Formats: structure tokens, C-alpha cells, sequence
């Protein structure tokens, strides 16, 4: 047609609001486009400090995700009383109502016969409202099972900063002012939580630092390096351990922040033990001890040879990292610690972001900056009566704190979840049954290593609630639907997010007309339930919500559902908008400015603000980990037996002084390698909105963004000399099998692939989800579910899931 | 004027959001995308090097794909930009076999016709294509931008071909392309390269700029300054 007339056009006159991505823990601030009702646009917002209007390319997937043909409209029951992989549920339309009665019945009937215990609330992705339904619902109930997915995240990447610098948390990279960034197996450019940031000056960078990735694969991170350490899978540590070695040889540890030797000459000669007493530390503790009991050892020619690395190599890195210093910051990826004896992984590693300077400083690493945020609704314990109270002390479902399951979240025995061991203990009845399960935003069939356990722990559970957009496969195992209102388009919320310097906080709302007939999972749902067991006589979580979550300036409790959505967030956020946050960055001047900006930025961070006052047991940075050992003493005490013993009943190679300090664990590896030749290299996909984008069909149109990959495929990536040895080409359908268990995708050659191992993404297999993600909905899979292969197994001290490192596979045609 | 674009390889990291953008911006079908790319793997392990390149139509100087056009629908603008009068072209093809850079699509498929699906994966709990595109009001997708019928078919005909527009319809708004705005890093710049103080102008005299395909004779307008990798070290 004809050009229209500038008075009719209608480019740019749309509306943007402010809402949060979370296709990653990066949850960008964003801002959405609308016209006509509908969202066409997503964009970065740019009052955003951390990230600005800079994102990753997933944020446009978000619009096939609102907008996914196989999402739920309605609440459903299951009609096949059987549960199985092989039972279809025959699922029937039902109203929110019934819905929740038939969940009240369940709970309250817990109660009525003291087993609140047996039930269970399950927690996949969330928002920092989810205190209600995760924990205080919960609790309130009886139960002391609110279950994370945090173990089958990177709990394992948490264990250095924690026990060597007292930060039980994740660290943002001060890229713009590196000299030297050394990545284990991070692809910040692809993944890990801020790849909007760290695209936007990844390129840059490079002109003033230099960057080393070690990496079983040629990840995008690593084709825009300096230099590419093709690793073998599970030897990280060998390389950091060797690193540090050279680095006390020749002199280059950052002496400002470490220390030096009183007399000035540097005593540390391989080999040879060093007195303590010859050496005074500024901010850290334990680096003599440290050498004495194993880094004096880690010699660049023991790296050599376990490892292939060019002796020279370890070595030339040892010093560019040094004339660096403090400008260095070392990453850790999952791929590094998630595996079985990954804690000191993490450890040895992080142990280079201490001896180099870069913990708090300039061009290094440190977390995220203080927020007035709150996160926690009130306390419950006036709510909580007799046999709310009994309930809450049982052990909980996934085992933590027993003498092989440490768990050791903040210097605790049985301090952290143990996610895919909630399936075993489910499975199990150990320690008892699970008889109600409320479940959300999750899908641990799928997510979790060898989630069979999951189909099998699901399909012995009498009643089961899954909160959800689409029907996954956990959902195939419930026995009612409860249609979640899309957390990016439809709820109200509140994320953050670090990088650039900044913490930020960003808002969630609704950018659109509901949809379908749904609810926010984290407020309306938990509402709507709490007034569903009031009615039925149990009406202490309602109390609770309407006494004590009440309007910030008005005091008084939502009138409703829709009211009651954004009061939640309201609460948590008062501090921001209500009150002066001017102390750590923003001033707001109401809740209406908060929503429209979007997003509260804080001050930047004040350098070597922790140095001196780490929240270590010595207040300093620990290369000999006092806190590690108190926790672990802890343990031990716990259970009668030595730390040694607590050791070997984790399957750690550390004895005595080894269990504190860095040192080397040969990676745990299971099954026969002359049956499993070839190790497993998991990788995310760089178009993965976590488990949640298999069903976009624009992720398939570009999936070869992902180097080596291919558009609209599943492929395993094997090195060409591989390929020829087991007769494979490009386009083969292959079965890929572990002793644990198989699936199907196809072939692909790339030389960026470590001779040895086979790189596939994680991301298909999905026999559920919707149409475009399966082959046939409930029955046959588009592609291969990687954690199929993965024998459950994990870090025993953080609890953590291993997916890396000791996943023998083979390969054959057809 | 010629307006025209400079992408930094050195800051594109190869994601694809410029690609992404375009089809939320442009509604092309699926499988057709007016932004993409050319991706190589080179050398035998350890020593492999991968480079991404993001690709557009080059809005040429001396337009190949114009000058075969039967019915004039591919013409030039006065800002030196291809576009096409899609309601005269008659689907003949010859812009494809004209163009040396692959850029341009044909509409061989009814465009969005995945849309008209109407079974649903679980009977009356789960929704479709079709009632989805009913309960929003859209026409073909519940993802099409009516922004882009202020210049050029919201939704294309089958039967005729279609090709970046270098989003013409925001810069007569005096906005710029969706793919500029969606790249993380500002890789992508864009102006007018008879003007030598414009940044792109600037930018390949301070780099050195390369050209695809320019042996072709077209005189590209998308030039690619700086590299995706750098030389190992060690
Ligand atoms: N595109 C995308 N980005 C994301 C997410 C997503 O789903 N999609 N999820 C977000 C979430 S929830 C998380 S927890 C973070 C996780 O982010 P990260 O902790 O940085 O790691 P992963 O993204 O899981 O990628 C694992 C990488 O380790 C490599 N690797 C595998 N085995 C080994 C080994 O033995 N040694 C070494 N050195 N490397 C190995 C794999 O090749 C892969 O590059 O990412 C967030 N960023
Ligand atoms: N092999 C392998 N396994 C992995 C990883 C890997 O890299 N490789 N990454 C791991 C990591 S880092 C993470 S943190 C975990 C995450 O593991 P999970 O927490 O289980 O996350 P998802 O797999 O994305 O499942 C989320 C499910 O929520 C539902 N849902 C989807 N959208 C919405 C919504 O908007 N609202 C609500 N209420 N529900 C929704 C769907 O059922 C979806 O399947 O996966 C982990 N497992
Ligand atoms: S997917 Fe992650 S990095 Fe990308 S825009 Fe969303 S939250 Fe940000
Ligand atoms: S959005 Fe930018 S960084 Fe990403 S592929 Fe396109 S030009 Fe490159
Ligand atoms: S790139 Fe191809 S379609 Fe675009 S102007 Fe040049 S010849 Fe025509
Ligand atoms: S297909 Fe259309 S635009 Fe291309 S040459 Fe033929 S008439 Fe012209
Ligand atoms: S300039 Fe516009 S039409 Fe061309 S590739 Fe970029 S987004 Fe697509
Ligand atoms: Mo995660």
C-alpha cells in the first residue's frame, strides 16, 4: 500500500514499561513496547547502572514465551489416577476454586493427622517476594521442606568465596579496568549473570587486558581471547595451583594486600618448606601454611604433566598475572566446581583472586553492593501453633547435614539444600514420606541430573500442585495444573542485579491484559490458598498475611487478589521509594517514580571497602580456611568422628591440613573408560532462557549463534579426529549413552572441541513443554535431554549437583 | 547522501540480537531473516579461531538487484537506500539471482501460516496459535509490529520477495534501526557516508574498512572495521 500520512503513522508512538527479564540470574531491567494491547519489543532500560539498554539477544525470545500457543489457560486435574513417563494424565479443566479445595483438603488433613511434615514446597525460579509461599506458608503449615533449586545451581562456586573471603554469594568483575581476566570454564558473553554487561564491553576490553579461558570447548568467550586452554574436563585446579606456585617463586603475590617477608628476601623456593614466622600477612592468613603442606609442590612441570599445558605457558601466566596485579580477576564457571569434589575447585581458584589483589580492587572482583532491599516478610512465629512447631523440626526431605551430606551453606552442617537428593529421600521415604507437594516455576524431571529419579519420586507422591506456565514434564506428574500468570508480562515483582560497579534493584509489573485464566505464583496463589484453608478451618497463614502484610503508607491489608499482587512488592521495596535510600544511591520520591524509572541504581563501589574485615573466622582473606574447618569441625562433632573421617565418607581425597587449604582432587569419574570413552562437556546454550525457551521457535531459527552449533538441530560437537575414530559425520543421528542412561541427537565435526570429550548443549530434549519443543507432546522428545547421562552425583560439602567432570560416555550411529 | 553502516567486529560478540530484533521489528516469517550472519571455524585443533559476521542487505551504490527488476518495485531512495514497492512486485525472482550477497527472501510459504493452527497440546486446558492470535486481535502472529505498515506490508504476500529496509520506517521517524539499538556492545553504526564528519564516515578513515563481496562491482555500504579474534598469545 501506499506510504500512510504522517498523522496516521505509527512508528515510536508506543508505550515502553518497566519490567525484569530473567532468562538468567543477570535479571536485566527492562522495558517492555506495547501496542494494541500487545508486547512487540523488549529492550534494556536505560536507567539501568549495571547494564543500561545494553542485553543478550534472549530478551526478544521473552515475546514467544507471553505468547506460546501451548500455554495453560485454566486450572486442571489429572484423571488417570497412575502417574508414570508412560501414564498420560488425562488432564481435565477445573476453576481455581476447586482447584485449591482439593489442595486444602490435602494440607489440612496433614495436619489433622500431625504430618505437616510430609509436605513439601518446591521452588525453581523466583522473585524476592517468594518469602511467603516459599517459606512462611510453609513453616506455617508444618513443614520444614521448602525446597530450593540452589544446589543444582552453583552452590559449589559459593564455597571459595565463602570460607576464603566470608561471601556466601556471587561476585561481579570489574572488566572496564582488568589488566588480566583468567576464566575456569565462564563464557561471559554467552552466560553467567550479567551478559548484558559483560557484552557490551567484553570486545573493548580486550585493547587493555589480556584474557585467558580454560575451557574443554571453544566457547564465543574464548574465540575473543588471548589464549583458549582446551582443558580436560575436572583438571582446572591443577592449573590454578601451578599458577600460584610461580607466582610466590618469582615474587609477584600482591604485596599490599598479602604481605611479604619481614626480611624482604623472597625465601619461597620449590620444594622447600618456608618458616611462618619469616613472613608477615597484611589481609590474608595462611599463606606459609599453604605452602608448606602442598603449594610448594605445585610446580609448573607437575601441571605439565597431568594437564598437557606448555610448562612455559603456566608460567609466562604466572607473571603477566603478577605485573597485572591488582588489576586481576579469575572466574569460575560451573563447569569448573559442580562436580563431585568441586569445593576445591572453587577454593583454588578464588585462592588466585587473594594472592593477585584483585578481591576489592580495581580491575578484580567483589559482590554486590549494599541495597536497602528487604526480602524477608515478617516473622511468623506468632502464627505458628502445636503441631506447626513439632513439624518444623523434622529432618528435612533432602538429607542435608547427615555425615555424607555436609552441606555446609555459611559454616553450617546441614546449612544448604541438597535439591536432587529431595528425590531420593522422596523416592525413598527417607526420612519419611511426602504425601502434598506444592511446586513452582520448576521442572527437576528435566533439570536435575538422571531426573528419572524425579519421574519415579513424583509418581509416589499422593497429591501433587505444580505452578507453572506450560505443561513440563514435572507437570505431567502432577494431579493439578495451576496456571501461573507470566512472570515478564503479567505479575508484579522485584529483581536485582550487580555489575558496572552498582547493585540495582528493578521492578516487575504487568504490561499487559491478563491473558488467560491465571495467577501470580508468588501472591495471588499463596492469597487465594490461605483463604481456601481458612474456610476450612486452618486460618493461620491468612491471619499472618492480613495482619501482618499490610500496605507500607496505609497500613491496611489488599482488598484483594490484584491489590494484594502489587502490595507485595510495595512492602519490600518501602525502604526504596518510601523512605530516603540516598545513603546507598538512589533518592525516589515515590512509588510512582520507582515504577516509572523501573529501577533504583546504588552508589558505586567503594574499593577495598573489605579489606581488613572479611567474614572469615580471622576477619582476614584464608588461604588456610580457619572458617572452612570450624564448619567442618562442626560436622565432625556433629557425628562422633574425625574431620578425616567426614573426608572419606564424602569422598574427598583431602587428609589432615589438606581439607583447609587449596589443593589438588583428582576429578571423580564414573564408569569403565575403555566402555566410556569420552567425557561429557555440558554447555548452556547462549539462547537458553534457562529450561524455558525449547519451546521458541526463534531460538531454533538462530541456534547456531552458539559456535559450532546448528540452526533448527540438536547437535553433540566431537573433535574430527573422534569423529573418524568412531565413524561419525555431520548430520549422523547418534545415541549417546552413559551408564546411567541414553538419548538420541545428531552428529557435528568441530575442531573447537577437545580431542576426547563431546560439547552438546543442554536446552532439548523436552518431551513436554509445548508443540515445538517435543516431537510428539507426551511421548517422544525433540532432541536429547543431557542430564539423562548425568549420574546423580554431588559436591558433598556444598550439597551441590555435580553435571561435570565425571560423565563417561560412548557413541554410536542410529 | 548514502547512508550506510559500520560494524566493530572487535565489539560484536556474535549473539545474534541484531538478527532477533529484526524479526520482532520486520515480522518476517519464520525461517526468513533479513539479519543474519556468516560464521566460520578455521585451523586444526588446539589452533582454531571462529569469527562471526552479521549480515544485512549492503543497500549497494550500484544496486545489481535493482537494475534487473522488471516492474521497478526495487528502486532506489534519495537517502541511497534499496527499497521495494512490494505491491508491484509480480514475484519474478531475478533480484535473487541479481544479488551477490544471498539477503534477499522469497516468499514461497503463506507467511505466519503456523499461526492458523488450532489444536491444542492438552484439549481444552492448554490454548493454540489460532486462539491466541484471537485473543490478542492480531492478523497473522500475536508477535507482528503494525509500526512497519507506516512504509511497507505488515504482512508481506506470498509470492514476493523482501529484504532488510534498513528499517526506513523508524528513520523517517528519526529513530534508528532495531538491530542498532539491540546491540549490547554499539557495534553497529549508521549514517550518512557523503558526509565526512558523520561517525561512519570517521570511523573507516580512522580503520581501515572491509567490504564483502566488493570484486561484485556494487559498492557495499556495509563495512566491517577491526577483528572478531586477536592473535594467540604464548
Ligand atoms: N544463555 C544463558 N546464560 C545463563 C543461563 C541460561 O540458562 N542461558 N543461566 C544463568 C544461570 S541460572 C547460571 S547458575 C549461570 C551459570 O553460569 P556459569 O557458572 O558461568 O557456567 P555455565 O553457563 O553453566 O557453562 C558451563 C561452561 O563450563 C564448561 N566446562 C564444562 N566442563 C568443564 C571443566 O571441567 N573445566 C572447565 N574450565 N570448564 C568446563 C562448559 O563448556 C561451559 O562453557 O548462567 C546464567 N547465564
Ligand atoms: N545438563 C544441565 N542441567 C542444568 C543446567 C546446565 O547448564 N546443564 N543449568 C542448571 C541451572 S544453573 C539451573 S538454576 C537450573 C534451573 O532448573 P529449574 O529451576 O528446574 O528451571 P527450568 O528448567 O527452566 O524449569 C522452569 C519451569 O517453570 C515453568 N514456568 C516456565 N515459565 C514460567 C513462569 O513465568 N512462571 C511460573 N510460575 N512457572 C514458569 C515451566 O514448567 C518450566 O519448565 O537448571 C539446571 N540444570
Ligand atoms: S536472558 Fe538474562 S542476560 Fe539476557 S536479557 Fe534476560 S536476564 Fe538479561
Ligand atoms: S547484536 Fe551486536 S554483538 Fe550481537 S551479533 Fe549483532 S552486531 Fe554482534
Ligand atoms: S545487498 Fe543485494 S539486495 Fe541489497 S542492495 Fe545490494 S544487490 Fe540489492
Ligand atoms: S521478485 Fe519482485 S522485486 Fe525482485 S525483480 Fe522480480 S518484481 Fe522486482
Ligand atoms: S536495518 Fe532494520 S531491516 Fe535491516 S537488518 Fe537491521 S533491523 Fe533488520
Ligand atoms: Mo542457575
Amino acid at each position: 500500500g501506499a506510504e500512510l500520512p504522517a498523522p496516521l503513522r505509527r512508528t515510536g508512538v508506543g508505550e515502553w514499561l518497566a519490567t525484569t527479564c530473567q532468562g538468567c540470574t543477570s535479571w536485566c531491567a527492562k522495558q517492555i513496547y506495547v501496542m494494541d494491547g500487545r508486547a512487540l519489543k523488549v529492550r534494556g532500560n536505560p536507567n539501568s547502572g549495571v547494564h543500561g539498554m545494553s542485553s543478550c539477544p534472549r530478551q526478544h525470545l521473552s515475546l514467544q514465551q507471553v505468547y506460546d500457543p501451548d500455554r495453560l489457560r485454566t486450572p486442571m486435574m489429572r484423571t488417570n489416577p497412575k502417574k508414570g513417563r508412560d501414564q498420560d494424565p488425562k488432564f481435565v479443566p477445573i476453576s481455581w476454586d476447586k482447584a485449591l479445595d482439593m489442595l486444602a483438603d490435602k494440607i489440612i488433613a496433614l495436619r489433622v493427622a500431625n504430618e505437616p511434615h510430609k509436605y513439601a514446597l518446591l521452588r525453581g525460579r523466583y522473585s524476592h517476594i517468594n518469602d511467603l509461599l516459599y517459606k512462611k506458608m510453609t513453616n506455617l503449615i508444618g513443614s520444614p521442606n521448602n525446597i530450593s533449586h540452589s544446589s543444582v545451581c552453583a552452590e559449589a562456586h559459593k564455597m571459595g568465596p565463602y570460607y576464603l573471603d566470608g561471601n556466601w554469594g556471587y561476585n561481579q568483575y570489574d572488566v572496564k579496568n582488568a589488566k588480566f581476566i583468567l576464566s575456569f570454564g565462564a563464557d561471559p558473553i554467552a552466560s553467567n549473570r550479567q551478559v548484558s554487561f559483560y557484552s557490551q564491553t567484553w570486545g573493548d576490553s580486550l585493547d587493555h587486558a589480556k584474557v585467558v579461558v580454560v575451557d574443554p570447548r571453544l566457547s564465543a568467550s574464548a574465540a575473543k581471547a588471548h589464549k583458549w586452554i582446551p582443558i580436560e574436563p575436572g583438571q582446572d585446579s591443577v592449573l590454578a595451583l601451578a599458577i600460584a606456585h610461580v607466582a610466590l617463586v618469582e615474587g609477584v603475590w600482591h604485596k599490599p594486600f598479602v604481605g611479604d617477608f619481614i626480611e624482604g628476601k623472597n625465601l619461597f623456593k620449590a620444594g622447600k618448606t618456608v618458616s611462618v614466622e619469616s613472613f608477615k600477612e597484611t589481609h590474608t592468613y595462611g599463606l606459609v601454611e599453604w605452602w608448606n603442606q602442598a603449594l610448594k609442590d605445585y610446580t609448573p612441570e607437575w601441571a605439565s604433566k597431568i594437564t598437557g599445558i606448555d610448562p612455559k605457558t603456566i608460567i609466562a601466566i604466572a607473571k603477566d598475572m603478577g605485573a597485572a596485579a591488582p588489576a586481576v580477576q579469575v572466574w569460575t564457571s560451573r563447569g569448573a566446581v559442580m562436580q563431585a569434589r568441586g569445593t576445591y575447585t572453587s577454593i583454588s581458584c578464588h585462592a588466585l583472586n587473594g594472592l593477585f589483589g584483585g578481591i576489592d580492587s580495581k580491575g578484580g572482583l567483589f559482590p554486590g553492593n549494599k541495597t536497602p532491599l528487604l526480602k524477608e516478610y515478617p516473622e511468623a512465629k506468632a502464627y505458628m501453633d502445636e503441631i506447626a512447631a513439632k513439624g518444623v523440626k523434622k529432618e528435612k526431605i533432602d538429607q542435608r547435614g547427615r555425615l555424607e551430606f555436609p552441606a555446609l551453606a555459611k559454616g553450617k552442617s546441614g546449612g544448604g539444600v541438597i535439591t536432587a537428593n529431595a528425590a531420593n529421600g522422596i523416592r525413598n521415604q527417607d526420612p519419611y514420606e511426602i504425601k502434598v507437594m506444592l511446586a513452582y516455576f520448576n521442572n527437576f524431571n528435566f533439570s536435575n541430573p538422571e531426573g528419572q529419579r524425579w519421574d519415579e519420586a513424583l509418581s509416589k507422591v499422593d497429591f501433587m500442585a505444580h505452578i507453572t506456565t506450560n505443561v513440563s514434564e514435572f507437570s505431567w506428574f502432577a494431579d493439578v495444573l495451576l496456571p501461573s500468570s507470566h512472570h515478564m508480562f503479567e505479575k508484579w515483582g522485584v529483581l536485582d542485579s550487580i555489575g558496572n560497579g552498582v547493585a540495582q534493584i528493578s521492578i516487575q509489573q504487568p504490561s499487559i491484559k491478563r491473558l488467560w485464566d491465571t495467577r501470580i505464583d508468588e501472591s495471588e496463589i499463596p492469597y487465594m490458598l490461605a483463604k481456601k484453608l481458612a474456610d476450612k478451618g486452618f486460618d493461620a497463614p491468612w491471619r499472618y498475611i492480613n495482619e501482618q502484610i499490610v500496605d507500607p503508607e496505609t497500613g491496611k491489608p489488599a482488598a484483594d487478589e490484584a491489590e494484594f499482587a502489587k502490595l507485595m512488592v510495595r512492602y519490600l521495596t518501602a525502604p526504596l521509594w518510601k523512605e530516603d535510600a540516598s545513603k546507598y544511591g538512589d533518592k525516589l520520591s515515590s512509588w510512582d517514580e520507582f515504577v516509572q524509572k523501573g529501577v533504583w541504581n546504588s552508589s558505586p563501589y567503594k574499593l577495598e571497602a573489605r579489606w581488613g574485615k572479611f567474614k572469615t573466622e580471622t576477619t582476614k582473606f584464608e588461604f588456610y580456611s580457619k572458617t572452612l574447618e570450624k564448619a567442618l569441625q562442626s560436622h565432625a562433632d556433629k557425628h562422633k568422628v574425625s574431620i578425616d573421617e567426614v573426608m572419606k565418607a564424602c569422598d574427598y581425597q583431602a587428609r589432615g591440613h589438606l581439607a583447609f587449604i587449596p589443593h589438588y582432587e583428582e576429578p571423580y569419574r564414573f564408569g569403565d573408560e575403555s566402555e566410556f570413552p569420552l567425557l561429557l562437556v555440558d554447555q548452556k546454550s547462549r539462547l537458553n532462557k534457562e529450561g524455558r525457551t525449547a519451546n521458541s521457535p526463534w531460538y531454533y531459527e538462530f541456534k547456531d549463534v552458539d559456535p559450532g552449533d546448528v540452526a533448527n538441530e540438536d547437535v553433540a560437537k566431537f573433535n574430527p579426529i573422534d569423529g573418524k575414530k568412531f565413524g561419525l559425520k555431520d548430520g549422523d543421528e547418534i545415541r549417546i549413552t552413559s551408564p546411567v542412561g541414553m538419548l538420541t541427537c545428531k552428529a557435528k565435526l568441530w575442531e573447537g572441541v577437545r580431542p576426547g570429550t563431546v560439547a552438546k548443549c543442554f536446552g532439548q530434549g523436552h518431551w513436554a513443554y509445548g508443540r515445538y519443543a517435543s516431537a510428539k507432546f507426551g511421548v517422544t522428545p525433540r532432541g536429547g535431554s543431557n542430564n539423562d547421562l548425568i549420574a546423580d552425583r554431588y559436591d558433598r560439602l556444598s550439597g551441590a549437583s555435580a553435571f561435570y567432570g565425571h560423565i563417561r560416555v560412548r557413541v554410536e550411529k542410529v | 547522501m548514502r547512508l550506510g553502516m559500520v560494524i566493530d567486529l572487535q565489539k560484536c560478540v556474535g549473539c545474534g540480537g541484531c538478527s532477533l530484533a529484526c524479526k520482532t521489528e520486520n515480522n518476517t516469517n519464520d525461517g526468513i531473516h533479513w539479519s543474519h550472519h556468516i560464521a566460520t571455524t578455521e585451523g586444526t585443533f588446539p589452533d582454531v579461531k571462529y569469527t562471526y559476521i552479521p549480515t544485512l542487505c549492503n543497500h549497494c551504490d550500484d544496486a545489481p538487484c535493482v537494475k534487473v527488476c522488471p516492474t521497478g518495485a526495487m528502486h532506489k531512495d534519495k537517502r541511497g537506500l534499496t527499497l521495494q514497492n512490494n505491491d508491484e512486485c509480480i514475484g519474478c525472482k531475478k533480484c535473487m539471482n541479481a544479488c551477490p550477497y544471498g539477503v534477499i527472501s522469497f516468499n514461497a510459504a503463506t507467511p505466519h501460516r503456523r499461526w492458523q493452527d488450532d489444536s491444542e497440546v492438552v484439549a481444552n486446558g492448554t490454548v493454540s496459535p489460532l486462539m491466541l492470535l484471537k485473543r490478542t486481535g492480531a492478523t497473522a502472529t500475536p508477535n507482528e509490529n503494525p509500526e512497519r505498515g507506516d512504509t511497507y506490508p505488515m504482512i508481506r504476500p506470498k509470492r514476493t520477495t523482501e529484504k532488510c529496509t534498513f528499517c526506513d520506517h523508524r528513520l523517517d521517524k528519526g529513530l534508528n534501526p532495531a538491530c542498532v539499538d539491540a546491540c549490547p556492545s554499539e557495534a553497529r553504526v549508521i549514517g550518512d557516508l557523503d558526509d565526512p564528519q558523520s561517525k561512519v564516515s570517521q570511523l573507516i578513515k580512522l580503520h581501515k574498512p572491509m567490504q564483502l563481496k566488493p570484486e561484485a562491482g556494487t559498492g557495499p555500504r556495509v563495512f566491517y572495521i577491526r577483528s572478531f579474534g586477536v592473535k594467540t598469545a604464548y
